[PDB]
């Protein structure tokens, strides 16, 4: 059984197909997958239970297939529709932020998020 | 008591608890008033003790807040720290008069916050020593405080320097 | 009451309203008579005046009075002398309450505050 | 209001209620602290403290007893001066700048004095 | 007088009762939200523990402790202080990082040497990821957390809604992650620096949980404490009521005596 | 102790117990006990009489009666006269006991008399000679010497405290006159302790010698132990250590 | 900047259409002052 | 008032304030050397107040129903209902309306304190319309009083509902 | 101080101060627990509770009635005994140990008795 | 303030500081001191005179006394005749 959880929510705490964005590119888990530990990068995540599919926008976190078939996904924030125009406004600001500016690194993270937004 | 209180020009209320608290004389500062007020105290001593009344009153208010155990911000604890030192400054064992020339420095020191630093336990030691120090070095300054009884600009600076000089004890 | 009890044999029950106003009245008559009022301004004849009233009321062989009294305690003080003297005479107390009436119970008797000394 | 005029009355009504609220809240403030009351109340307390020390208007005969120069503040002007504070027109001005000064005009000058 | 000083003092006691009653109720409200948060937090934690358990573990030192700034949250502050002190005996070389003013004061007193990092302002709201992350970032940078060959955090596990037990747990070093018995029933990637990332990730994920467990215990303690306060105040109301009543009778009598003495003349 | 905690019963039990000594021989063992009822309802007294006749104990006891119906001067003279009767037994060498229930009503009686004689009121409006009144009564109870034929006349005076005010003028005056107290606590009475003896306010400042040696040995330090129990339960409601718990378990039991 | 700090900044950015609840807003910004200490000695508080 | 009452009409007589009446009787008695009494008010002060206050009467239909409504005013000294002259009058009267200084200061005018106002005749002579539309009002205000102290953050929706309704 | 001695006066002063504190915080102690007292105060209170109990000396003419053989402690011994207690030297031992017993030495011995 | 909280001593302190002017010169800068003790035991008074003699302040003090034993009329008269002095 899949586990998907956030600090402030629990989403799936197996589930048929899960598509995950990781340090190792993108990783898919289907039924039993062999036991992994992968850090989830800032992400677009899909979870499918049967043919029904739910699409999540994920702030990166950690993924761990446990050797007992528990896919522990923990991340800070997940609905992709909620994330979706205000973000475009922010993206202009984020470009501005890179210009002046750890703050430099922060603005770089904003650029990562900007890429992550472009996928949406 | 009611009759006399009306008749008299001032009242100098003492408090029994404060005697036990070790304040000797046990004068209860808040209940102690002088209706006729300042114009009968040394001009110098008027200058040094200018906000002494206000500080003590603030200390009293703060002290009440402190005993309700509410978290005390640093500004409140500035008052509290100043207040504590003042209280220790007031204390003075019986049968030991003190001349104005040697009360003006101690009150200057307190009001100008030089006492705030030094540890509460040894304030009495500091007081004894401070007077001794002025007797040693700035005894000229003391003579002037006695003689003119008002702190001039020069005296205020001299006194300020002197206190600073013995502010590390 | 005594005519009913003694001379018609019939058991009777003699209600008194505020016995506070019995005391209060007695206090005034004393003061009018010029007798120095005792503590909390209650007549020097405080004990005796209640004594005459509250020992006439008794169980005779002929019949028996029983008396229900209303005690308007002065300023909800039970240590005031007028209540104290009253409580000495009282044998039981029935403690009607409005809370009880608010629980829809008429009888209004408060069961936990009703107490009798002949509950023995 | 029918006597001393509606404006005078309204200004004073605002002062009276504010101070009374402040007195009521003092017990609460004593143990619990400032951060357990309503947000509105916290502003009211700040205003009340500003108003409270606005009442300290030096006497002209307390030059002798102390040194503070008295400020004889005109009636029309006084109504105006209290109104401004309550309206929050000088709630950007520190609490201690209402202390021992006259009208609003004096408060603005005293604000400058603290500013320097 | 006697009478007025009694009467005002009884009023003071009444007001104290009223405040403690009020506080106890508001605390209950606040507690409800706190608990709601704690569930979600705990669920997240359990998943992280799933990795550490299955991996096995095999973990100077660091001490982290959690309390709120605010007092009147029962004896959480001093029961925790005592248990920190118990394990401060054990390792004399322990550097204490204090998250919260109350624990800050007690430990700072017990050894002022050990206080190296401390936080402030936590208690206002229930713990949030933002706080934990930043605390973690500073814990790593300021305290260089990995250098300490032991890390242990003390917090309060809220054992029952009427009890609180101060509890501790060991945060698992990057060294721990490396040699953990099962680490071959998980697919490590050499190119990825999964230990240096996972250490950090569980530094925060565990720490946030510890803070959450604590916060619920604190608000719960405040509810318990304020309830007991009301009771203590009630007893004092009754005691001063008897005093008031006695004083009241006495005033009437003493005044009466003066009148009588005059009349007699 | 506190008003109408069936106060009378506590004393009554003493009267009852002495029946294996009172129906016993040896005149020292035969106490002849006088119960002075002052300010009491004719009904209450009638119950007492019936109670005494129920335990068949009337034959060794006298009842002197001054009910509340009875006039205030009669009430004033009621303890004094009763004490004379007691003294005849005492001065017959015979041991006796007198329980003066309640001297608090004698105070009210003397108050009435004094006020109606217009001598200006004393503290708590009880006349200024109230101390003398009580003291003259109280000290007429004694254990006499071998010369006097070893007389006895024990005295238990029953004081009715108003609201548990253990500083009240009439009680304090009595407390100072008498030795020992057997303060009875209302709180404990309510919380089902019959007889409710608050050991905190019960002393006997001259009692210990009287105790028979068996009841000194067996009971040794139990007053101390249960004055550890009070302390223990005082600070029980903080943390409890096993030492505290053992004392508490013993104490409660 | 730590890994979880890296994720944190991303999460904060991620809270940008508006629909954002209070818990989100609190989870996005919080005020605290980390009081660094030395030996007693205290490098004075600075916002976390 | 009695003349109007005797004519079977209605009228309202407002005795303001019996506290000064009390003082006058005190002056008379003390000066006439008549026995003094409690709180240095004359011994028969209870009798005086009771005589006055029992004159007010809603007459019978045999006496061709008339009335003499009355509203005595008593000035409390430090709000002491304990005080002898207040206690007596409170006992004699049938209802009280208790104005409260704190409320006055809090700008509530009339500054009647609802809690300490009572009527022992009360709703028996309320307009039927007004009775209908204000049973609810009594209960709401009662709740508002209880939930008053809750006005210091994290407040239940129910309590907050009470507060909004109550404040308005 | 001039009379009994400076050391005596100093000792007595401290005893008075501690006890006066204990009475002062008697209100606070009742209203809220001992664990809601300030740490500095909590030490003072704990010392003072001990001092209060320490002060009882069973009397030798009361020995029959109390059932406790009394004690008589020298004045020179007394000044020393309290002096130590004020410095908390022997403070680390039960309140019961302090209660109803004589000199410092006696307390120490009763601690051993209790320890068994 | 509450009785015998060294009540006498507070006043006595004033007398002691008046040594400084008294020792000196210029009588307009001097305060001669009259300590009036009414109703106090002869022993209390005796202690007072001893303290004053010890600090050599009875080189400028006058002590007007009406001890406790001495009659109530004399006590009544005592402040008013002290005033005359």
């Amino acid at each position: 059984k899949l586990q998907f959880a956030l600090p402030h929510e629990t989403l799936y705490s197996e589930v048929t197909q899960v598509n995950l964005p990781a340090k190792s590119g993108r990783i898919g888990v289907l039924a039993n997958h062999v036991p992994t530990v992968e850090q989830l990068l800032p992400g677009v995540v899909e979870v499918m239970e049967g043919s029904n599919s739910k699409k999540f926008f994920i702030s990166g976190g950690f993924a761990t297939v446990q050797p007992d078939s528990q896919l522990c996904v923990t991340a800070i924030e997940a609905p992709l529709e909620s994330f979706s125009e205000n973000i475009k406004n922010l993206l202009a600001e984020a470009k501005k932020n890179v210009s002046s500016s750890r703050e430099a690194a922060e603005a770089a993270i904003q650029v990562e998020v900007l890429e992550n937004l472009q996928s949406v | 008591p009611t009759n006399v209180i009306s008749i008299t020009d001032g009242q100098i209320f003492l408090e029994a608890e404060l005697f036990y608290k070790g304040i000797r004389p046990a004068i209860n500062v808040g209940l102690s008033v002088s209706r006729v007020g300042s114009a009968a105290q040394v001009k110098a001593l008027k200058q040094v003790a200018g906000s002494l009344k206000l500080f003590l009153a603030q200390y009293r208010e703060v002290a009440a807040f402190a005993q309700f155990g509410s978290d005390l911000d640093a500004s409140t604890k500035q008052t509290l720290v100043r207040g504590e030192r003042l209280t220790q400054l007031l204390k003075q064992n019986q049968y030991s008069p003190l001349a104005t020339e040697e009360q003006v420095p101690l009150i200057y020191a307190g009001v100008n916050g030089h006492l705030d630093g030094i540890e509460l336990s040894r304030i009495g030691e500091f007081e004894s020593s401070f007077l001794s120090y002025l007797k040693s070095n700035h005894n000229e300054l003391l003579t002037e405080i006695r003689e003119k009884g008002e702190l001039s600009k020069e005296l205020l600076a001299s006194l300020k320097s002197a206190t600073e000089s013995f502010v590390a004890t | 009451a005594e005519y009913f009890r003694d001379e018609e044999g019939q058991d009777v029950l003699l209600f008194i309203d505020n016995i506070f106003r019995f005391t209060q009245a007695g206090s005034e008559v004393s003061a009018l008579l010029g007798r120095i009022p005792s503590a909390v301004g209650y007549q020097p004849t405080l004990a005796t005046d209640m004594g005459l009233l509250q020992e006439r009321i008794t169980t005779t062989k002929k019949g028996s009075v029983t008396s229900v009294q209303a005690v308007y305690v002065p300023a909800d003080d039970l240590t005031d002398p007028a209540p104290a003297t009253t409580f000495a005479h009282l044998d039981a107390t029935t403690v009607l309450s409005r809370g009880i009436s608010e629980l829809g119970i008429y009888p209004a008797v408060d069961p936990l505050d009703s107490k009798s000394r002949l509950l023995d | 209001a029918a006597v001393v005029g509606q404006e005078h009355y309204d200004v004073a009504s605002k002062v009276q209620e504010t101070l009374q609220t402040y007195k009521s809240l003092q017990d609460i403030i004593a143990i619990l602290g400032m951060d357990e009351l309503s947000e509105q109340d916290k502003l009211t307390v700040e205003r009340a403290r500003k108003i409270q020390r606005f009442l300290s208007q030096p006497f002209a005969v307390a030059e002798v007893f102390t040194g503070i120069p008295g400020k004889l503040v005109r009636l029309k002007d006084t109504v105006a001066s209290f109104k401004a504070v309550l309206e929050g027109k000088y709630d950007n001005i520190p609490e201690h700048a209402f202390y021992m000064v006259g009208g609003i005009e004096d408060v603005v000058a005293k604000a400058e004095k603290l500013a320097a | 007088a006697t009478l007025k000083e009694v009467e005002m003092r009884l009023k003071s006691i009444k007001n104290i009762e009223k405040i403690t009653k009020t506080m106890k109720i508001v605390a209950s409200t606040r507690l409800s939200k706190a608990e709601k948060a704690k569930i979600s937090a705990k669920k997240m934690d359990e998943a992280e523990q799933l990795f550490y358990k299955n991996a096995e573990t095999k973990n100077k030192e660091l001490i982290v402790a959690i309390t709120s700034d605010k007092g009147l949250c029962g004896s959480i502050h001093s029961q925790l202080a005592k248990a920190v002190r118990r394990h401060l005996n054990d390792q004399p070389n322990a550097d204490i990082v204090t998250i919260g003013d109350k624990i800050k004061m007690q430990l700072l007193r017990t050894h002022p040497n050990n206080i190296k990092l401390s936080i402030n302002g936590i208690g206002k709201d229930a713990p949030t990821f933002q706080e934990s992350a930043l605390i973690a970032d500073k814990l790593l940078s300021v305290m260089k957390a990995g250098t300490y060959p032991k890390i242990s955090i003390f917090y309060n596990d809220p054992v029952s809604s009427l009890s609180f037990e101060p509890s501790e747990k060991p945060i698992f070093n990057a060294k721990t992650i490396e040699q953990s018995p099962s680490f071959g029933k998980f697919e490590i990637d050499t190119d990825a620096n999964v230990p240096r990332d996972l250490f950090e990730y569980t530094l925060a994920n565990q720490m946030l949980t510890a803070m959450a467990q604590g916060y619920a215990a604190e608000i719960s303690a405040r509810r318990n404490a304020m309830d007991n306060a009301s009771k203590n105040a009630g007893d004092m109301i009754n005691r001063y009521s008897i005093l008031y009543n006695r004083t009241r009778q006495a005033v009437i009598t003493n005044e009466l005596v003066d009148i009588i003495t005059g009349a007699s003349s | 102790g506190d008003r109408q905690t069936g106060k009378t019963a506590v004393a009554l039990d003493t009267i009852l117990n002495q029946k294996r000594w009172n129906n016993g021989s040896d005149e020292s063992k035969k106490l002849y006990c006088v119960y002075v009822a002052v300010g009491q309802k004719r009904s209450t007294v009638a119950q007492l009489v019936q109670t005494l006749e129920q335990h068949d104990a009337m034959k060794y006891s006298i009842i002197v009666a001054a009910t509340a119906s009875e006039a205030a001067p009669l009430q004033y003279l009621a303890p004094f006269t009763a004490a004379s009767i007691g003294e005849w037994f005492r001065d017959n060498g015979k041991h006796a006991l007198i329980v003066y229930d309640d001297l608090s009503k004698q105070a009210v009686a003397y108050r009435q008399l004094s006020l109606l004689l217009r001598r200006p009121p004393g503290r708590e409006a009880y006349p200024g000679d109230v101390f003398y009144l009580h003291s003259r009564l109280l000290e007429r109870a004694a254990k006499l010497s071998e010369k006097e034929g070893s007389g006895s006349l024990t005295a238990l005076p029953v004081i009715e405290t108003q609201g548990g005010d253990v500083s009240a003028y009439i009680p304090t005056n009595v407390i100072s006159i008498t030795d020992g107290q057997i303060f009875l606590e209302a709180e404990l009475f309510y919380k089902g302790i019959r007889p409710a003896i608050n050991v905190g306010l019960s002393v006997s400042r001259v009692g210990s010698a009287a105790q028979v040696k068996a009841l000194k040995q067996v009971a040794g330090s139990l007053k101390l132990f249960l004055a550890q129990y009070r302390e223990v339960a005082a600070f029980a409601q903080s943390d409890l250590d096993a030492s505290t718990k053992q004392t508490l378990v013993r104490g409660e039991r | 900047i730590s890994y979880a700090a890296y994720l944190n900044v991303a999460a904060q950015a991620i809270r940008s259409t508006e629909l954002q609840t209070a818990s989100v807003l609190n989870r996005s910004q919080t005020d605290a002052f980390y009081t660094q200490y030395k030996n007693a000695s205290e490098p004075t508080p600075i916002t976390k």
